[PDB]
């Protein structure tokens, strides 16, 4: 019983200019509860579920660094898209690592901000659901790895 | 004392949990059922190689149906006595000018220690024993001494039965098998080292060794000064009434040309396009006694042989499974023992298959902790970085240990790739375990990130080429 | 059906005998091990051999590895830098417990009463395998009259090593000479799989 | 009469970021069940090294180093007039363990503390030696007989008599190794800390559009527990056999370096000079952390600093009733507590109650 | 009465490392499914010998020897396990060289972490007597008593001197049995905090005391001081207000 990332992902496409403006405006995570349009847009992707909202909660926010800085197409790592921007720089990413929880989101939509990155949309997904130590450690690892293949 | 006729044999019940002593006729006529009790395990093993030698000597089975019947009914007494006369006259550890395995007048200083032998003070079983180790298995003191035939760590393989007496019996060759195993019969000589000697520099045709002279070949000058207790035994831990603590060496020797062929251990063979050079199985690296096993039971003919006591088993009763002993040396002692089921025989490709599935493995974790040490020592790490694929395959092969037998002892060989896929599992999940067990303490530091990225990648990429 | 008392090896941390750098733990009690428990719970000092030796001729053992429940917990070992002012690595294992039943062999003296009264108030600190490895649970009475009063006593299916022929085999450096002071033999555990 | 003297400091810093790690976060570190910030024992012990106060009370800091070719040189200039060049080079190398010729790089194992006037000391006893024609190996069983006149000359360096040293490979590895008198634990935040991030901006001069640069930092308000005691025992071994006062002298400088104290970073651009809010000292047999009065993290009333406090005279009353201490007591805080510690209403009072040994 | 006397120690250490392995890393260990943090039994036994406590009170030659062994024991010492799973924090430390202005000398890290700690330690009464050639049993709980006091106040020394955990213990349980018996297994299922690990961790020993110690054996007798204020365990358990009082108690055999 998972989260449909990539009819999440259209349904976001799809929203109007007043939405789309309504949820860019959030500083943290959590002010998305305050929206009315952000229960619209996740409620049939399984929010009500608990034990689904604080990954529906990071995957809206990630996409609500705007406005269309994550773009999709084995699978594209997260790691490796920022890595393939070149924007980025290592220390950041560390950096990303090192925050705790809610900081860690925010620093992170910063980064996607800047990176303008092009990733597999539902691996990013399944990773930002499941957003945990290990995760973190892959995206370090698949950063430094592509980084250095370039 | 006489090895035939008196008691030496270090001997538990099975469940019966009792030490005790006793001797040939004993061994052969009881249904009792013996285990040896010994505290090492290569001494466990001399004792058996010896107990199988006698047996091999003294009472080759005439045809296959005998074998069987033999192996299910002791002898009765008579019996025994009648094989075991003339050889009576051979198997004495005390003589003039035929001491058991022995060479009488040897001169030298000072003395050694009974120790030495085993590679203290020790009983007529427990010193005869000792002697046809260091004569059969051990490498050997010189330094100007000869060993062999095999020679010089050779890997002994049985194979066991329910009861002492069962795998003694088991592992002696029916006569014709025996006399098609040795044809040619124009050789002098049969008698033993100890009755009819070698001389320096002699140059030897393997071909000239008759079975009980090679069986009981010693390459060696040794002089047992004699005995005194009267008291407790280093190694049977019983008391003996008798025992040896002096003992006399003397350099000596020849050469034997060509190979022997022992029925105790596998031949394995190599041709150079140069030189087709074959010799005995030796434990030269330091891996579990399984990545062997594909040498020990399985033949090929560059390849290998396997003993002549196996084949024989493997023709004898085809639908039996395989219990198998193996023994040697590196020091180091190496003792296992491995069961195969019904299959076995039939199906090597299968026992391929899983030697080359652990195999496999353990190269993939060893490429990736590789990557990860020439990481670290090009980064100038300092510490056991530069050593983790060692530490970690150490680790791996002690865990393989317990896995792999496990799996030959319950294949189905007919069915079953279920299981080998399984096993497959298993240590995939191991590799993984150990991988990040030992790069972990490492694993925080910045610098290393990316020799790590490399290193994990690496250690996943071999793990998907491990899988169909 | 003959008398076995039945027991409970569990503690966070056991540590079971075998031949050594370090010093190693196989994945269950040793015969070795359990006499030394055993031995330990009744009046037993090492130098008087001929109880120990009318203790082990006495005896059998049948052991359960039987794991952790939350959702399951398979065993893990650790392994401990121990250091004397020397170095040592000794082997321990983690989220062990057993189940033993322990029979009375056709030799005396000894009655399973003599024996349950001696795990009950034992004469000396018992531990699994080191001093160092407490146990969280006494070794409680069993009573019942194979594996079958193992089937008795809960958790079940876990498999069980034991001299009783039931077949595969497992060889170990379990039985203890009592001559040679510290020393073992070549003893053979069968193996009795899942259920 | 009592051996151990135990320093308890509460002090609350504005937002700031005291102590970095390599990624330039803030330390963090977990107790019992919370992330608190942490400042270093190592950042506090050289911020009150290095202090214009200890400069002016204690003396002179130790000259830590590694390259023993830079040490060499300082040793020739000031020792240079009391003693010959060749004799100053012989005794760096011989504590050193290593050669000093004239090269412009030299290092010893590691980074040691050293004390220009022990190195003179040395300097004279190898002087001695070498003019009796005694064998250097001979110098060391008679250096290693008597210790103390070693530890009197780490009088003028107290740093290292607090705080220790260790020795691989030279002649100092047998003779100059000190336990250290004071124990020192590192900073942690009475209560919960989720850091703060700022969001900087470099503007360039030379370019109209945009910054030239962007980033972050971490930072963070907090009200700290530092906690440290003083071995006293310890302290006067270290100085050769020093008085109970002396030893005193030097844990009253300690108090008031652990609450007047801070860090350095970053305080020039965020500078959180905070004096401590409350200081507790008490005298001991066996030394004690209040620390565990927090391992609840302390929820937030009216600040962090006032739960903070009560929480801490709360777990003292609790220990010290349920351990039967009796060891002297004082307490100095500028806030609003519990009996039978007596109340200091200023800091020097607290002071000269420490240097008169409880009243 | 009873011959074994258990004693249960719980307590709270701030960030420290008091255990370090081969390369540095403190001691860890997996119960029942989590990784704890871990002090060796040695490092604790060592603590309690070499202590000034111990040197005072146990040597007094021939006690020290019969209740720990030459340097065969009488009392044991276990090894002590974190009630919480513990991931362990990395602090990275620099050495500034008073010669070079431009960088560090040396760059390291050590491993440290805060944690509540089980302690567990069993004193066998009738080897102590034995060890000491028969002295009376009061003569023996007096030596049991000092046991029980190091077991509460004493800690390894590292790294103290740079992170100085130097905590007393916040609750101190003692049992007599016939059976000598770890409550471990209260923190087997590993204690979630609660407005910290402390609290929740002897709402754990207590709950389980009740439920296990009735259904096991053994019922002896039994006293409990504690710092903090939970539902204290059925009163079957008797409540000391003063861990003096407790050595009493101890002392008198569990007078009653
Ligand atoms: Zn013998």
């Amino acid at each position: 019983d998972e989260i449909d990332a990539m009819a999440l992902y259209r349904a976001w496409q799809q929203l109007d200019n007043g939405s789309c403006a309504q949820i860019r405006r959030v500083s943290e995570p959590d002010e998305l509860r305050d929206i009315p349009a952000f229960y619209r847009l996740v409620q049939p992707f399984g929010w009500e579920n608990p034990r689904h909202q604080q990954a529906l909660l990071r995957m809206v926010f990630c996409l609500s660094a705007g406005k269309n800085v994550i773009r999709h197409q084995t699978g594209i790592s997260l790691g490796r898209a920022l890595a393939n921007s070149g924007r980025i720089n290592e220390r950041r990413i560390f950096q990303l690592i090192r925050a705790d929880r809610t900081a860690d989101m925010v620093q992170l939509r910063r980064l996607l901000t800047h990176a303008e990155p092009v990733l597999d949309w539902p691996l990013m997904a399944r990773m930002l659901t499941w957003w945990g130590k290990r995760e973190r450690q892959q995206l370090l690892e698949d950063f430094v790895l592509t980084t250095n293949k370039n | 004392m006489n090895l035939l006729i008196d008691n030496w044999i270090p001997v538990r019940p099975r469940n019966g949990g009792k030490v005790q002593i006793i001797n040939l006729q004993s061994l052969y006529c009881s249904r009792d059922q013996w285990r040896l009790s010994l505290p090492r395990d290569d001494m466990e093993l001399a004792a058996l190689a010896l107990l199988v030698c006698i047996g091999q000597i003294i009472a080759p089975a005439k045809d296959d149906v005998e074998f069987r019947h033999r192996i299910m009914n002791p002898l009765t007494e008579d019996e025994f006595q009648q094989l075991i006369a003339p050889w009576i006259d051979m198997f004495y550890l005390n003589h003039a000018e035929h001491p058991f395995m022995q060479t009488k007048g040897v001169k030298a200083n000072d003395v050694t220690p009974m120790e030495k032998l085993l590679a203290e003070a020790l009983c007529g079983g427990c010193t005869a024993i000792a002697l046809f180790n260091q004569a059969n298995q051990a490498p050997g003191f010189g330094g100007g001494f000869k060993s062999g035939l095999r020679g010089g760590t050779p890997v002994t393989t049985f194979v066991r039965g329910i009861d002492l007496r069962s795998t003694v019996l088991l592992n002696v060759l029916t006569l014709p098998r025996l006399q098609k195993q040795f044809p040619n019969e124009s050789h002098t000589e049969n008698q033993p080292t100890w009755i009819k000697p070698i001389k320096s520099n002699e140059s030897i045709p393997a071909s000239s060794i008759g079975f009980v002279r090679g069986l009981f070949w010693q390459p060696a000058h040794i002089e047992l000064c004699d005995p005194i207790g009267i008291g407790k035994c280093s190694c049977c831990g019983q008391e003996s009434n008798l025992r040896y603590t002096g003992f006399l060496k003397e350099k000596f020797t020849f050469t034997v040309n060509g190979l022997w062929p022992h029925p105790h251990s596998p031949c394995l063979v190599t041709v150079k396009k140069g030189e087709v050079e074959e010799k005995f199985l030796a434990f030269t690296t330091s891996a579990p006694s399984w990545t062997q096993i594909s040498r020990v039971v399985v033949d090929k003919i560059n390849g290998n042989r396997v003993a002549a006591v196996v084949n024989q088993f493997r023709n004898i009763a085809p639908q039996s499974p395989l219990e198998l002993i193996m023994g040697g040396y590196r020091l180091e002692r190496r003792h296992d023992v491995l069961m195969f089921n019904q299959g076995w025989q039939q199906y090597g490709n299968v026992i391929n298959e899983i030697v080359t599935v652990g195999l496999g493995y353990k190269t993939a974790l060893r490429k990736a902790l590789y990557t990860f040490a020439e990481g670290f020592k090009n980064k100038d790490f300092k510490g056991a970085g530069v050593s983790v694929h060692e530490t970690a395959e150490r680790h791996f092969y002690r865990q393989s240990e317990l896995l792999i037998p496990d799996v030959l002892a319950n294949v189905n060989f007919s069915q079953a790739d279920e299981v080998i896929a399984d096993l497959r599992d298993k240590l995939h999940q191991l590799c993984e375990m150990l991988f990040n067990q030992s790069v972990a303490p490492y694993a925080h530091h910045p610098k290393l990130i990316s020799t790590l990225a490399l290193a994990r990648a690496t250690l996943y990429k071999h793990l998907r080429e491990l899988k169909p | 059906m003959r008398s076995y008392l039945i027991l409970r090896l569990a503690g966070p941390m056991q540590a079971w005998g075998q031949p050594t750098g370090t010093r190693p733990t196989g994945r269950f009690p040793t015969r070795s091990g359990l006499l030394g428990l055993l031995g330990a719970c009744l009046g037993i000092q090492r130098d008087d051999t001929s109880s120990l030796q009318a203790l082990s001729e006495s005896v059998q053992f049948a052991v359960r590895c039987d794991e952790l429940i939350l959702r399951r917990v398979s065993v893990t070992g650790l392994r401990d830098y121990h250091t004397v002012l020397i170095q040592t690595w000794r082997e321990y294992l983690c989220d062990a417990s057993f189940t033993v039943a322990l029979w009375l062999t056709p030799h005396a003296t000894m009655v399973i009463s003599e024996l349950e009264k001696a795990v009950l108030k034992p004469r000396y600190t018992p531990y699994l395998g080191r001093r160092s490895c407490p146990l969280t649970h006494p070794l409680f009475l069993g009573t019942c009259q194979p594996q079958k009063a193992l089937l008795n006593y809960e958790p079940v299916g876990g498999d069980i090593y034991s001299e009783e022929s039931v077949h595969l085999k497992f060889t170990a450096r379990d039985e203890p000479m009592i001559t040679l002071p510290r020393q073992f033999a070549s003893r053979e555990w069968y193996v009795i799989k899942g259920g | 009469m009592s051996n151990f003297i135990n320093i308890h400091v509460l002090i609350s810093h504005s937002p700031s970021c005291l102590n970095r790690d390599d990624m330039n976060m803030q330390k963090d570190a977990i107790f019992g069940g919370k992330r608190r910030v942490r400042i270093s024992s190592q950042s506090l012990k050289r911020a009150m090294r290095k202090s214009g106060y200890y400069a002016q009370n204690i003396g002179e800091s130790s000259l830590r180093t590694i390259h023993l070719a830079q040490l060499r040189d300082v040793l020739r200039q000031k020792l240079g007039e009391r003693f010959d060049q060749k004799i100053i080079d012989k005794t760096l190398a011989l504590l050193s363990g290593k050669s000093v010729d004239e090269a412009e790089k030299i290092s010893a194992d590691a980074v040691t503390p050293w004390v220009v006037g022990e190195i003179a000391w040395f300097c004279e006893q190898v002087a001695k030696a070498e003019a009796d024609n005694l064998d250097d190996k001979k110098l060391l069983k008679v250096l290693k007989e008597d210790i103390a006149a070693i530890r009197v000359n780490l009088q003028q360096g107290v740093d290292i008599a607090l705080s220790g040293r260790m020795a691989t490979s030279g002649m100092m590895t047998e003779l100059g190794k000190v336990d250290g008198a004071m124990s020192i634990a590192h900073a942690i935040t009475t209560h919960q800390v989720d850091s703060d991030i700022d969001w900087f901006t470099a503007v360039d001069d030379l370019q109209e559009q945009g910054s030239a640069h962007l980033g972050t930092q971490e930072f963070s308000s907090g009200v700290f527990y530092r906690y440290a005691n003083i071995n006293l025992a310890q302290l006067q071994e270290n100085l050769g056999g020093a008085s109970r006062e002396q030893a005193l002298e030097i844990a009253t400088h300690v108090v008031h370096m652990l609450a007047t104290e801070v860090p350095g970073a970053k305080q020039r651009t965020y500078a959180a000079f905070n004096p401590a809010d409350m200081v507790m000292v008490n005298f001991s047999d066996m030394p004690l952390s209040m620390a565990n009065a927090f391992e609840k993290a302390v929820k937030a009333k009216d600040g962090f600093l006032q739960p903070s406090i009560q929480a801490f005279n709360q777990y003292w009353d609790r220990v010290a009733n349920g351990y039967g201490l009796n060891g002297a007591a004082a307490q100095f805080s500028l806030s609003d507590i519990t009996a039978q510690v007596k109340q200091m209403p200023t800091l020097e009072q607290l002071k000269s109650w420490v240097r008169n040994n409880g009243e």
